[PDB]
RNA sequence: UAAUCUUAUACUUAAUUCUUAAGUAAUAUAUAAUAUAUAUAUAUAUUAUAUAUUAUAAGAGA
RNA sequence: UGCUGACAUGAGUAACGAAAAAAAGGUAUAAACCUUUUCACCUAAAACAUAAGGUUUAACUAUAAAAGUACGGCCCCUAAUUAAAUUAAAUAUAAAUAUAUUUAAGAUGGGAUAAUCUAUAUUAAUAUUUAUCUUAAAAUAUAUAAUUAUAUUAUAUAUUAUAUAUUUAUAUAAUAUAAACUAAUAAAGAUCAGGAAAAUUAAUGUAUACCGUAAUGUAGACCGACUCAGGUAUGUAAGUAGAGAAUAUGAAGGUGAAUUAGAUAAUUAAAGGGAAGGAACUCGGCAAAGAUAGCUCAUAAGUUAGUCAAUAAAGAGUAAUAAGAACAAAGUUGUACAACUGUUUACUAAAAACACCGCACUUUGCAGAAACGAUAAGUUUAAGUAUAAGGUGUGAACUCUGCUCCAUGCUUAAUAUAUAAAUAAAAUUAUUUAACGAUAAUUUAAUUAAAUUUAGGUAAAUAGCAGCCUUAUUAUGAGGGUUAUAAUGUAGCGAAAUUCCUUGGCCU
RNA sequence: UAUAUUAAUAAUGUUAUGAAUAAUUAUUAAUAAUAAUAAACUAAGUGAACUGAAACAUCUAAGUAACUUAAGGAUAAGAAAUCAACAGAGAUAUUAUGAGUAUUGGUGAGAGAAAAUAAUAAAGGUCUAAUAAGUAUUAUGUGAAAAAAAUGUAAGAAAAUAGGAUAACAAAUUCUAAGACUAAAUACUAUUAAUAAGUAUAGUAAGUACCGUAAGGGAA
């Protein structure tokens, strides 16, 4: 068993976990993104 | 137990019907097996099953295969009718409580035997891991070389003794039982 | 046991709907009077006065 | 073993990542790019269609063309599940929030019509899993209506010839390969008992929206830091052969690569062969070698009766006698441990460990026991009800499972028995006051718990199962007498995975 | 579906008997809608641990970090049921002295006031309450390291002839709880000006490149 490919792509799951909407969404994610304006991030969701 | 297809039941749960009352004399012919009846009709050392506690809510008691209840005594004073359950738990059951006639389907359940491993899985029942096998963080008979008990009394994963403990103790113990189950 | 707790399930006035108030009709309970039937008591019918429109049923219960 | 930068050293060393290349020409510029021919490799793929993914990598900017029918999304519908949403007072809660209910979302699924092409809008009105046998029917041949042997047996379409509506329709008859495969049909076996959710006529409509479409996809175009021998979902996967998607070949298609040319010492790897011997090797037959049909027969002891053992070993038939493709097929036995199929330390342990089916104990009567819940409401348990559910041990079955409640627990009963807080009113004492009083302590009086103790019970609860003496000529010790205890190791097994002395004694 | 209805008209074509029913266009009147909003400062709730005590358990770190909630340009506090001591002062806030003094501590580690006098400060006093009860007080459990005011549970007053304040009591003194408002000095952010024995690795890019699934990290 090789390790290493942890990361297995499928936009759809990207989006519902990490899209902006979600963080949004949440009170959590919102405090999140409010925290990454702050900072001055560009991006602050995928 | 004995119910095949073409048998009839009829319910006497709202009470005995005009076209019965028209036509003790009714207590015999009602008291056929696989018809329900409230407690009060039922004469006293009969075999019942679907025992009710109360006089409108659905028959609790005595439901899997092969089980059964025993009517025991009837108090029309307290409203009450003394059970015995299957447990051997004599118990104050509503006097105007739901009852069926005749012991529980499928007495021989209890004699099959589940041939292999994936049968228990098919009915929904993953492994039991036990106590002994465990690391001590997991379970308190957990730990030891070789295989050990640890001094360790039987008990649960969360510390409750496995044999003989009383559970339901104290104030919280049930006020209808008027005698406690036979134990060991 | 109206301590606690558990379970189940019409019209008319005044500020299209909404609410108040009055009286009346309808139902239920309590109290008083009259008539009838049974063994001072119980049941039924009629009349007057008062109250109500979270409830009812079941269970546990100081 | 400071931090950052720059540059050395090892060193022009290793390496350049499974690989088949050759010539001619594009080009008197090519080992590496393009073309042609030859040769090879993959071929139930290294092919052809796709899914997901991604720096568009593509046959590219003059760029991936859809009203719908073996086209997908979007849309309608819902599953798992999600939701600062939803209900003087839904319930709970230090806040955050959590719960229940509604509503809304949510594909991996369901969704009308269609080449003789098809019309989706508006208005009105009342389907777990597996199987297709046997029988029976008729058909074809042998023998003398009936027997024997052999295939065929529900559906799928063109042709020809009839009979009815009128060359277009409906029905009937006859003609017509084998082996796979599909869909749709029917009947039906097993227990493990098999999703959810969204009407029909009539009239009037319908100018048909948006997004996806390249190429890559067992990979140089994704996930692995790399153009990485790893990981990556689905469908076709030429024939010949075969039981087959095994194995060989390879029609077609695709490919022959960011390393080449030579040389092939020692040495290493991965292969091939080997005289005489045949485990003498070694911790150990590790590794290697070993297959005298794969079809049809036949196949023992033991045994839990299961061709379990078995795919038995040997052995036969067919084939072959000097041999002459690949692939499937690699002995027999004794003992220890574990019933068995399973599971486990992703990346050093696959086991004798876990699980298991069975066995036993125990808890809980359901407004339960168990678990979860800053801690609740509540949730799972369960749409279950003691033949159930939770917890504990043991681990199929055969033969069996002895004695012991001392201790730690659990469990039952005793006003046997102490102590905690909680109270009237009233007695001295102390402080103060000129006095009563005020403020402190202290002591009295009825009504006291669970706990503890005592006595049972409970060991398939946690646990335990002693030593000395010496008696039948010597020996052994059936016996005999003691002490100690809750009881004093029973059946069995025994140098055991348990035996230190120990390479115990004896046999094979 | 606001280049919407719904109605009222006007123009057009069709149906059935001048009037009625539907559709299309054009005026007039009627009907609802758009959260991207700071951060720091303040107040409230809950509240660690490392650490110190050369161990550690009371204690400390600390009502700190953090999370959560809510407000305003500031917030908080504020016109004595305050301090003081027989003399007196006169709201609050911040600083200096008082003072590391009183006070307190497994009397260890250590913690630590107030009165008074000075500044800074603004006009700093002024009713808005028919004068405050499950309140004061008591018991008990907790409660800013000293100094209380708070608080869960339950008992529970008094009218200025009274009530609060100190272990307690007696004298005296002082104040009036259970009703309220309040600039100003202060905090933080931004801007402008001035001064720099400050910065060119605290001198403008970039929260980019890049790293990580993500929170998040972070160059030259
Ligand atoms: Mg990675
Ligand atoms: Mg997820
Ligand atoms: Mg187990
Ligand atoms: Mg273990
Ligand atoms: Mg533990
Ligand atoms: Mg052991
Ligand atoms: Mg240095
Ligand atoms: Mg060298
Ligand atoms: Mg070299
Ligand atoms: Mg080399
Ligand atoms: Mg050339
Ligand atoms: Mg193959
Ligand atoms: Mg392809
Ligand atoms: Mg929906
Ligand atoms: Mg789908
Ligand atoms: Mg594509
Ligand atoms: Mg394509
Ligand atoms: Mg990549
Ligand atoms: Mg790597
Ligand atoms: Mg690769
Ligand atoms: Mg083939
Ligand atoms: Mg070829
Ligand atoms: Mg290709
Ligand atoms: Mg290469
Ligand atoms: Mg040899
Ligand atoms: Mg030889
Ligand atoms: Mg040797
Ligand atoms: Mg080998
Ligand atoms: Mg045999
Ligand atoms: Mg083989
Ligand atoms: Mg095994
Ligand atoms: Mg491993
Ligand atoms: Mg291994
Ligand atoms: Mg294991
Ligand atoms: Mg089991
Ligand atoms: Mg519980
Ligand atoms: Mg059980
Ligand atoms: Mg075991
Ligand atoms: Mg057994
Ligand atoms: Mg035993
Ligand atoms: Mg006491
Ligand atoms: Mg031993
Ligand atoms: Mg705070
Ligand atoms: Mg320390
Ligand atoms: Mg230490
Ligand atoms: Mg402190
Ligand atoms: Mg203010
Ligand atoms: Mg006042
Ligand atoms: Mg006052
Ligand atoms: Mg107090
Ligand atoms: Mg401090
Ligand atoms: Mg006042
Ligand atoms: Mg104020
Ligand atoms: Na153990």
């Amino acid at each position: 068993k090789s390790r290493g490919n942890t990361y297995q792509p499928s936009t759809l799951k990207r989006k519902r976990t990490f899209g902006f909407l979600a963080r949004a969404k949440s009170k959590q994610g919102s405090k999140i993104l409010k925290r990454r304006k702050l900072k001055g991030r560009w991006f602050l969701s995928h | 137990d004995g119910l095949r297809p073409g048998d009839v039941v009829e319910s006497f749960r709202r009470g005995i019907p005009q076209t019965l009352l028209n036509e003790a004399i009714l207590s015999v012919k009602t008291t056929q097996r696989g018809n329900c009846l409230p407690i009060s009709m039922i004469p006293i050392g009969t075999i019942i099953h679907n025992v009710g506690i109360t006089p409108v809510g659905p028959g609790k008691f005595c439901r899997s295969a092969g089980t059964y209840a025993r009517v025991l005594a009837k108090l029309p004073e307290k409203k009450k009718a003394i059970v015995r359950l299957q447990s051997g738990e004599h118990r104050y059951v509503s006097l105007e409580a739901v009852a069926t006639i005749g012991v529980v389907s499928n007495i021989d359940h209890q004699n099959r035997s589940l041939g292999k491993a994936g049968r228990s899985r098919w009915l929904g029942i993953r492994p039991t891991v036990r106590g002994v096998a465990m690391n001590k963080c997991d379970h308190p008979h957990g730990g030891g070389r070789g295989k050990s008990k640890s001094n360790k009394l039987s008990m649960s994963p969360w510390g409750q003794l496995a044999k003989g403990y009383k559970t339901r103790r104290g104030k919280n113990q049930n006020r209808m039982k008027v005698k406690d189950r036979p134990r060991g």
